[PDB]
């Protein structure tokens, strides 16, 4: 038998078989409800449209992520994209394929319980298992010790290993990520004069952020350039038409992931949280984390980020102290591949959260040392 | 002129009526919370008792 | 017959604020009540957890 | 020095010197030109009729609004505008009166800068200052605190402000207000058999609507009501008679604010929209923007909106909290008498832009320090 | 002449003048400056707020604290709260008050150097003492013998004392305490679904520690009782509503005491290093620091603490001997007591550090005999 390894994330769902270089299955969890009359009878039209079906009719269609910040806020569309992936994008039959599936860290115990008893209920797999998005993106980069940053849409955290040893003491947890950057770039769109409310203007605005946007290496200096010159300027192409020019927006939009107090956050940049959890470890690790920081998710692949938040730490860390980033090109599936090759050990096999242990021990168990 | 301080006055009359509906399961809930409050303070009270005889011998 | 009807319904309306303002008055009182009680309720709670840690020690 | 204060709004131009507790000049925001070709020979009719005028000629000119959404769209009818306020009807001159402009929260800034460009270019004004509709609002009414609501009739925004400090991340802006109101009743008056399609009917169906319109406390049962009864219905007469009796398109009109689904927009009601952004604020004072919720605008206006506003926030709001809204009757002109106390206090006197600090830092004044 | 009695502490200030009962003015020790921008203008914020001022005012302003664990770090703020103290909660002129100021065990001498400096220049008073907040907390007791443990809100010290007679070698200092239990709480918080993120919110998190959590006898029964009854699941209000129930996180928060590793820590519990430090000491004396374990601090503070020391200590020691434990009401202010009772003496008043003493002998006078 083979297992099957489950990414639901926020917003872009990665699923796939165990023992695969790549997911075969990558579509947005989002779901659609038509908010229109229709006038044509004998069309036959669904009352939900999910994944990447929603896509194509977004202008009949308001659309609902089921996911805010990691925690599952809507369990009928999840439900509902759990069959779908299971159903169409894969076309397999779930009784008879474990499956493993990924949450962040500092997650409530009732999105943990309420997933596995959805899993076991419903779809009726024979075993099941949850691991961690940061560990799966160690294992996929070959390491075994280093900080890693899994900044994907719906939250941001850093999680140090040393040797295989975690330390859950050193975890920061933050909700700064994707969306929120999409909804900045919404509310500074407006200074020239470009308004996107509705959620189908959403997906253009996420768009245009990931063709546009980049991170600076200076924020003062590029702001001065583009204030007198105009070499930054890039033009983007509607839908329809009416080009749109955008000037320093391009690279403003990014900044937020360094100075959250443009949303009105309170935290810190990821730059100074990476800097605060090495610095709340040990004193005889730290070199190592310092050598091996390693970045994931998504929201990682900004041109430039890699750079600035290397020249952050240089800057913060001690002058006789090597930095080094690791970014590879694949940043966005590096958990999925980490979960893959995990779920490809035969050590692992005994680590199955199995239906008749579930049975004994209630949707409980899951937080025991079975984790 | 008349016609529009009449109805003025219906609106008024409409709005207040329900404000006082809502006064008037405000009274029920705030009554039947008492009641609780107080059977379960005298019920405490009691077994305080108890246990500070109990704790006594 | 609109000045006769507008005389009745602002008649109405003086007597309906009358309530008004009495219901506005209990509302105060029983609300008043309802957090001496919270707070005795939520005291004598306290008092035998701390005697129950007592008895059991 | 009499300080000149001006509201250019959208649908009405309001202006006077500051010290004033009412405008000395209200007038609507229209220019119109004839479209006949006219026989008489000798009257020499002029090319272009701006304000009251218009309304008195409306039956032979073409209305046109120089501003859709608060942004100006037709700018040489602006220089109009402003100069008929300036001479016409105030008959002043403005080389030595220092102008206090008025300007909606999250517009373009080709507006602003345009704005100060015309003021000190064409009028020659010694000195001007460019303001947000909500926080002139809130200095009218006497607080310091609290959400304001500022409906009028191009653009409805909501503006949270806690001790003088605003909250620019909870800013929200809905573009729902009166000429969507007036065009949906066009929409919902077309199926009793009354049609009115030129702009000069535009200003007939408006004066239903702020005559004859009311918003109901609750819906189905309005609806049921007004199927059964004829008690709902009045009588309206048009300037050449055929009374029209219009039915429940009274309360239907207004319940846009609350279901903007009615004309197809996507987003929700007024009073969501004001729970979200107080939603939005930190933790601590979510007290005294739920105690100190004030209204301004022509809009908000309608017989029983309060009152269906209060119902529906304590409906969202916790139970345990009071809910209060501030309505006082010159909710339409408050805008105004904020901005004359604002420009009558002394220590306002030296955040003014002069002549010669425009002069030496270009258009791009206005984002600079001085606001 | 009159004497001041101040006790710095860590997030709570207390003074007052020698010879009174309880301190005159407690407030806690935070500075806030506003993150936002301010509209209004000529209110005029001041750019700086000192004191339980800044506590009315936790919605527009960040919270800093100038001591972390014992030590000041922001020296600035520091001089900020005691030109607060002696000029706005006790209204006194410092220029003829002698001052008695107090510090944890085993700090860096500059801090008291710069201690002494600051108070003999910025305020110029005309004497000046700095004590132990142990020897202060044994004369509050009425005691001469006997170990006393001041768990405040930054650092927990063990001082043993025999007849007077102080051994400073076996002195125990850990740096677990208040501030440490309150980001646990907010870190457990979250299990929950109960995000506590920004500097405000730390105050509410506080606040919910003070007033719920207690410490269990047993931790593994009480984790049996919570399992499976329902009885330990209390409510709290929310400065807005929803209100929110803790159930298993009210007696796992002060567990940290005792169970270090919880926090990530290493050393010993609070029960261990007790004994430890009873060990550490002469064997002729042990007997009257086993009957005299003396509680103070505000940490202490939590019901039951007293029970579950008495019994682990007892467990600790030899079966043949006697442990006692006192914990009066007023544990909290003991040390502001023994403070006052200590300059009232009429043998201290030839121990003050004289202005012309620190003049002639410079700031490291005070680690001379002047102690
Ligand atoms: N090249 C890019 N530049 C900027 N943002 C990007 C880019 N590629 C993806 N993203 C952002 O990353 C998000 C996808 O994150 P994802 O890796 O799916 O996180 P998760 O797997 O936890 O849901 C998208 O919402 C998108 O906005
Ligand atoms: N008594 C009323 N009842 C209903 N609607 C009204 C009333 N008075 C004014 N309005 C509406 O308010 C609008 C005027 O808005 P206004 O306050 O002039 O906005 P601004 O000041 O921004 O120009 C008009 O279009 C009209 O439809
Ligand atoms: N009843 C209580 N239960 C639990 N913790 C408390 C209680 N009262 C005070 N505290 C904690 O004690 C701390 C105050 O300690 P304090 O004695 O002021 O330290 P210091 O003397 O260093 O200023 C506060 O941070 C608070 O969290
Ligand atoms: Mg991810
Ligand atoms: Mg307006
Ligand atoms: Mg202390």
């Amino acid at each position: 038998t083979t297992a099957l390894v489950c990414d639901n994330g926020s917003g872009l769902v990665k699923a796939g078989f165990a023992g695969d270089d790549a997911p075969r299955a990558v579509f947005p969890s989002i779901v659609g409800r038509p908010r229109h009359q229709g006038v044509m009878v004998g069309m036959g039209q669904k009352d939900s449209y999910v994944g990447d079906e929603a896509q194509s009719k977004r202008g009949i269609l308001t659309l609902k992520y089921p996911i805010e910040h990691g925690i599952i806020t809507n369990w009928d569309d999840m439900e509902k994209i759990w069959h779908h992936t299971f159903y169409n994008e894969l076309r397999v039959a779930p009784e008879e394929h474990p499956t493993l599936l990924t949450e962040a860290p500092l997650n409530p115990k009732a999105n943990r319980e309420k997933m596995t008893q959805i899993m076991f209920e419903t779809f009726n797999v024979p075993a099941m298992y949850v691991a961690i998005q940061a560990v799966l993106s160690l294992y996929a980069s070959g390491r075994t010790t280093g900080i890693v940053l899994d900044s994907g849409d719906g939250v941001t955290h850093n999680v140090p290993i040393y040797e295989g040893y975690a330390l859950p003491h050193a975890i920061m947890r933050l909700d700064l990520a994707g969306r929120d950057l999409t909804d900045y770039l919404m509310k500074i769109l407006t200074e020239r004069g470009y308004s996107f409310v509705t959620t189908a203007e959403r997906e253009i605005v996420r768009d245009i952020k990931e063709k546009l946007c980049y991170v600076a290496l200076d924020f003062e200096n590029e702001m001065a350039t583009a204030a007198s010159s105009s070499s930054l300027e890039k033009s983007y192409e509607l839908p329809d038409g009416q080009v749109i020019t955008i000037g320093n927006e391009r690279f403003r939009c990014p900044e937020t992931l360094f100075q959250p107090s443009f949303i009105g956050m309170e935290s810190a940049g990821i730059h100074e949280t990476t800097y605060n959890s090495i610095m709340k470890c040990d004193i005889d690790i730290r070199k190592d984390l310092y050598a091996n920081n390693v970045l994931s998710g998504g929201t990682t692949m900004y041109p430039g980020i890699a750079d600035r938040m290397q020249k952050e730490i240089t800057a913060l860390a001690p002058s006789t102290m090597k930095i080094k980033i690791i970014a590879p090109p694949e940043r966005k599936y590096s958990v999925w591949i980490g979960g893959s090759i995990l779920a490809s050990l035969s050590t692992f096999q005994q680590m199955w959260i199995s239906k008749q242990e579930y049975d004994e021990a209630g949707p409980s168990i899951v937080h025991r040392k079975c984790f | 002129e008349a016609e529009k301080a009449a109805d003025e006055s219906e609106r008024g009359m409409k709005v207040i009526e329900s404000r006082a509906q809502k006064d008037e399961e405000k009274m029920e809930i705030q009554e039947i919370q008492l009641k609780e409050a107080k059977h379960i303070a005298e019920d405490a009270d009691r077994k305080y008792e108890e246990v500070a005889r109990k704790l006594v011998i």
